[PDB]
RNA sequence: AGAGUGUAGCUUAAAAGCACCCAACUUACACUUAGGAGAUUCAAUUGACGCUCUGA
């Protein structure tokens, strides 16, 4: 009974923004946000403003807004990060900072003699090790860079069939914390390709069934 | 999914306003936490 | 011995005559109960659509699974026990700008 | 009846296992059962540690309802009191004259018993993915003393 | 290309009973109260629009 032995390798990437805010989500916060007033009580600020108006008044019939203006000063002056990162670029879809707001898989392009699809950056195990050993192996010479994959567990996640001699596909998938990438101008076809780019790259049924376990966010 | 624990609310009887403040870690990047005194920068080293 | 923290300080009962009043209207009721009702809605579907993935999620590794098997009676026993290596684990929270 | 067929009819506490024990005190774990291909992990310490109190607290009200939707057994889920923290402020064109501020930070701990490898990874995943902006996330051990 | 099928997540239910979420109490879970969204895919026991399996 022959078995070739193959395997898979998708990556996870955490997303470093949070995803746009819609409307009714701002009315809301403004509601909340009206509620924890009416809400709240003796407050310093409010306290600050009550009580030493009411003594100037006192002590001119006989603080807090300079304070207020050098914060608003401050916060104009201070300018924050620009989160526009997705749409400056448009072009460099391979780089680690084109999509922050959700999670991105890494695939890598790959034509063999028979087969000439896209598919992701497989694993071949052997007999005489283990199996998650030798996919982080395969996952640190695929990438030739210095990364830290964390792997969320030795349990699997997909797995198929396709024959011609039988074959077998295990999927695996590892948490990355930082990135860093050595050489991006490799002549490998490795993109961070998020969800909806990733439905759209396919075309077979064998990564039509990838999109079902993946965080769909 | 980020915004299933964005929308909070006080659930004490009794407290005082939180406005909401800003705050840069050692790095540069802001985080909006609820507390008092309508500051604007907290510059911690 | 843990000190408790949700006691409410000595400050909280001597000033309370501030802003005991609130007034509103029928039309701000009913705007804040149809919101509420979108909250409400939105929230379900949420839930049902965690739902729904989660058992997607879980069906796609059962499958994984019994396929595992039904291919290797030998990689089950490796591939269902868990190393010892998410012991100190640990995942910070986004950011809202970048550095 | 003992001799009647009828016996045994009234009994209920066999269906119960709650022998109200001290469960205040006591310091026993249950172990990792670990055989290979059944994993079971022991009970765990999740760590939300931020700056805001109200998130910490929805994070943890969010997290509860899901680990009881879930159907998983749940410990006991408790609070650490907070730890006031001063911002040392260095003036401008003085670097001899500090000044202070004041800034809050809170934390909240759950538990769940029964974690299998499939079903904590799918539960890990899914709270990663769903982390709110704010808190951390930081599991430990049980042995976590206050 | 063939087969199994057919009431929302479930029914040896015929438009109901179990489920879900939000607002009030709670460190927290939970009861309770106050509310919300849900279905017989089509033309008269028949044939075809949706899912799965067996293939190439």
């Amino acid at each position: 009974s022959p078995w070739r032995l193959l395997g898979a390798l998708c990556l996870q990437r955490p997303p470093v923004v949070s995803k746009p805010l819609t409307p009714l989500q701002e009315e809301m916060a403004s509601l909340l946000q009206q509620i924890e007033i009416e809400r709240s009580l003796y407050s310093d600020h409010e306290l600050r403003a009550l009580d030493e108006n009411q003594r100037l008044a006192k002590k001119k019939a006989d603080l807090a807004q300079d304070l207020e203006d050098m914060w608003e000063q401050k916060f104009l002056q201070f300018k924050l990060g620009a989160r526009i990162t997705e749409a400056d670029e448009k072009n460099d879809r391979t780089s680690l900072n084109r999509k922050l707001d959700r999670n991105l898989v890494l695939l890598v392009r790959e034509k063999f003699g028979d087969q000439d699809v896209w598919i992701l950056p497989q694993a071949e195990w052997q007999p005489g090790e283990t199996l998650r050993g030798t996919a982080e192996r395969t996952l640190a010479t695929l990438s030739e860079n210095n990364m830290e994959a964390k792997f969320l567990g030795n349990a699997p996640c997909g797995h198929y069939t396709f024959k011609f001699l039988g074959a077998k596909v295990f999927f695996f998938k590892a948490l990355l914390l930082t990135g860093d990438f050595s050489q991006a101008g490799n002549k490998g076809h490795h993109v961070w390709v998020t969800k909806d780019e990733l439905g759209d790259y396919l075309k077979p049924k064998y990564l039509a069934q990838v999109r079902r376990f993946v965080s769909d966010l | 999914d980020s915004s299933r624990a964005s929308l909070t609310r006080v659930h004490r009887q009794a407290y005082a306003r939180l406005y909401p403040v800003l705050l840069v870690k050692q790095d540069g990047s802001t985080i909006h936490i609820r507390y008092r005194e309508p500051r604007r920068m907290l510059a911690m080293p | 011995i843990p000190i408790e923290d949700f006691i409410t300080p000595l400050k909280f009962l001597d000033k309370a005559r501030e802003r005991p009043q609130v007034e509103l209207t029928f039309e701000e009721t009913e705007r804040r109960a149809l919101l509420l009702k979108k909250w409400s809605l939105y929230k379900q579907q949420e839930r049902k659509m965690e739902r729904d993935t989660i058992r997607a999620m879980l069906e796609a590794q059962q499958e994984a699974l019994e396929e595992l098997q039904l291919e290797s009676p030998k990689l089950h026993a490796e591939a269902i026990k868990r190393d010892p290596n998410l012991f100190p684990f640990e995942k910070e929270g986004p950011h809202y700008t970048p550095p | 009846y003992k001799t009647k067929p009828t016996h045994g009819i009234g009994k209920y506490k066999h269906l119960i296992k709650a022998e109200e024990p001290k469960k205040k005190k006591g310091k026993v774990e249950v172990r990792a059962i670990n055989l290979g291909t059944d994993y079971e992990y022991g009970v765990l310490n999740i760590h939300l540690t931020a700056y805001d109190m109200t998130l910490a607290e929805s994070y943890a009200q969010y997290v509860h309802n899901l680990c009881n939707s879930l159907s998983i057994k749940v410990e006991e889920s408790y609070a650490m009191p907070t730890k006031t923290i001063e911002v040392l402020q260095l003036q401008d064109q003085g670097s001899k004259m500090l000044l202070d501020s004041v800034l809050t930070t809170h934390e909240r701990v759950v538990q769940i018993s029964g974690l299998s490898a499939t079903f904590a990874e799918i539960f890990l995943e899914i709270i990663q993915s769903s982390l709110p902006e704010g808190v951390r996330l930081s599991v430990k051990e049980h042995t976590e003393e206050d």
